[PDB]
Order: C-alpha cells, then sequence, then structure tokens
C-alpha cells in the first residue's frame, strides 16, 4: 500500500487510465500493475480484492 | 541529445571492448520497460 500511491501517481498508470472519469477497469487495473511488473500476481489479486 | 543517435546503431560498442552492453542493459531494465521497448531503443532484435 506504499507502492500503490506511487504507481497511481505514475503517468504509466494514469496513461493506462482511458476512462475520462478516471476509474480504470478491474481488467484494466490488472494491466497497469502488469506494466510496472512491480506487484506479483497474487499481490495484484489482493489489490483487486 | 547527440548520443541518442548511436543507441540503435548496429555497432554501438566499436571501440569499447564490452560487446555485451546491449544485452546487459536489456535484461537489467527489461522487466520494467518490457523487452520490446528496450529492443526498439537499442536496435536489437530478440527474434534474431
Amino acid at each position: 500500500f506504499l507502492k500503490l500511491k506511487d504507481i497511481v501517481g505514475s503517468e504509466a498508470f494514469q496513461d493506462y487510465v482511458t476512462d475520462p472519469r478516471g476509474l480504470i477497469s478491474k481488467k484494466d487495473f490488472q494491466k497497469a500493475m502488469d506494466s510496472q511488473k512491480q506487484f506479483t500476481g497474487p499481490e495484484i489479486q489482493f489489490l483487486l480484492s | 541529445q547527440w548520443d541518442r543517435l548511436v543507441l540503435n546503431t548496429p555497432s554501438f560498442p566499436s571501440n569499447y571492448w564490452d560487446k555485451f552492453v546491449k544485452r546487459k542493459v536489456l535484461d537489467k531494465h527489461g522487466d520494467i520497460f518490457g523487452r520490446e521497448r528496450i529492443a526498439e531503443l537499442l536496435g536489437m532484435d530478440l527474434a534474431s
């Protein structure tokens, strides 16, 4: 939950956000985390949960 | 800014004896930027 704030600030995440309102998709958030290759699979699952 | 020209060049290390630079950099930064962005920047073909 410390790295989360960083990635949310990271433009890569803001880019992966296409929705104008800002809310990325559950499948799309999975992509943002996939890009940074920072959080591991189960970690991304927990973040989604 | 000028150096941005030799990165994709096939002979980037012509005088420097380290001929593994392109690979070293690719593998070290590859996970974060992917293996295709680094390959494009360094003009190296993974398919090759």
